[PDB]
């Protein structure tokens, strides 16, 4: 119907006029103010610049690193390119988190060890229906994926608090693919007010005090 | 005993793309409400305004090549132009090339009239059909 369609159009432009207006008026981003998004492709990225600045404004190195590599998530980088990233320069005395799909689970292990980490813990993430997950597992159906955690250096220091978090996590798969919120909480237990990094990062997952690099930011 | 907020700025200055953060180094929420890759930069806003002056309203195909190389949603243009002139029906102005000096007037004029008529919503005058 011409009249209805004509109707929606004007109703619609108004929202834009409204929104573009609020934005003019300082309407906030969803993103917390303290987050430090950066848009690049890691392959392209020179990490020297990131290191120089971080050393410069913190005189420190990252307490934590996270990862959801896009294995052949799903931005299809060469497996070697991910492996060959210079993560070792990025942090000297800290933890690392990395999400391994069941396909890459072993390879991931080999990867953190290569970068000098010692595997100490694995987080498990279940997808409760709200209560169980249906995954087309090759041998066994999968009802979780899992974060592999590695460490280097002294964590005997005050900043990291031992026994502060849990291996299992319980959340719904919001905004799939989206990692559970509560990981950032759990990272608060481990580190409180610590300089964090994240790689391959989605827009949705930015948080305060967290550097973030992804090509969709 | 670290100010994260300050730390964010200097990093954001040398690390983050020009659109992402302001010159002071604060982060500009405009970029983050718009979908990525669809951001409308101040500088290419000037270009829309410039384009109307050269080619005229509703000249988007001709206007598009000159100022937005790919570039941008043909709809976004017309929607943005509705904003420049302060009306919500841009039909009246079509095919007319309007100087920046005059876009300012039309917008100024259209808004005042809308405010008296009490048919101004969101700083845009609503037009009867």
């Amino acid at each position: 119907l011409l009249q209805d369609i004509e109707k929606r159009i004007l109703h619609y432009k108004q929202l834009f006029f409204k929104e573009q207006n609020e934005i003019a008026n300082g309407k906030r981003s969803m993103v917390p103010d303290n987050s430090i998004p950066i848009c690049s492709d890691v392959t392209k990225l020179n990490f020297q610049a990131l290191i120089d600045a971080q050393m410069r404004h913190a005189g420190k190195m990252f307490d934590v690193i996270m990862m959801d590599p896009p294995w052949q998530a799903y931005d299809s980088l060469s497996d070697e390119k991910i492996q060959n990233m210079p993560i070792q320069s990025l942090q000297q005395d800290g933890f690392i988190f990395v999400w391994a799909i069941n396909a890459k689970y072993r390879v991931t292990i080999k990867m953190i060890e290569n970068w000098g980490y010692k595997l100490v813990d694995e987080i498990t993430w279940v997808k409760k229906t709200v209560k169980i997950a249906k995954g087309h597992g090759f041998y066994l159906q999968h009802a979780k994926e899992s974060c592999l955690i590695g460490v280097k250096g002294d964590v005997d220091n005050g900043r990291f608090k031992k026994n502060i978090a849990s291996d299992v996590i319980f959340s719904e798969r919001r905004g799939q693919s989206q990692k559970p919120e509560e990981i950032y909480q759990y990272i608060n237990q481990l580190c409180p007010n610590g300089n964090y990094l994240e790689i391959f990062a989605r827009r949705n997952n930015l948080h305060d005090n967290w550097v973030s690099i992804g090509n969709e930011l | 005993p670290l100010d994260f907020t300050q730390y964010a700025k200097n990093m954001r200055k040398d690390l983050s793309n020009q659109d992402i953060c302001l010159e002071d180094g604060a982060l500009n929420h405009s970029y983050f409400l718009t979908k990525k890759g669809q951001y409308w930069t101040p500088l290419n806003q000037k270009a829309l305004q410039r384009g109307i002056e050269l080619f005229g309203v509703g000249n988007w195909k001709e206007i598009n090549y000159d100022e937005f190389s790919g570039k941008a949603n043909i709809v976004e243009l017309e929607l943005r132009t509705c904003m420049i002139l302060g009306i919500n029906d841009i039909t009246e102005y079509y095919g007319k090339k309007i100087s920046e000096e005059e876009q300012e007037e039309i917008k100024k004029s259209n808004i005042a009239k809308g405010k008296k008529e009490n048919k101004l919503k969101d700083n845009i005058y609503q037009k009867l059909q």
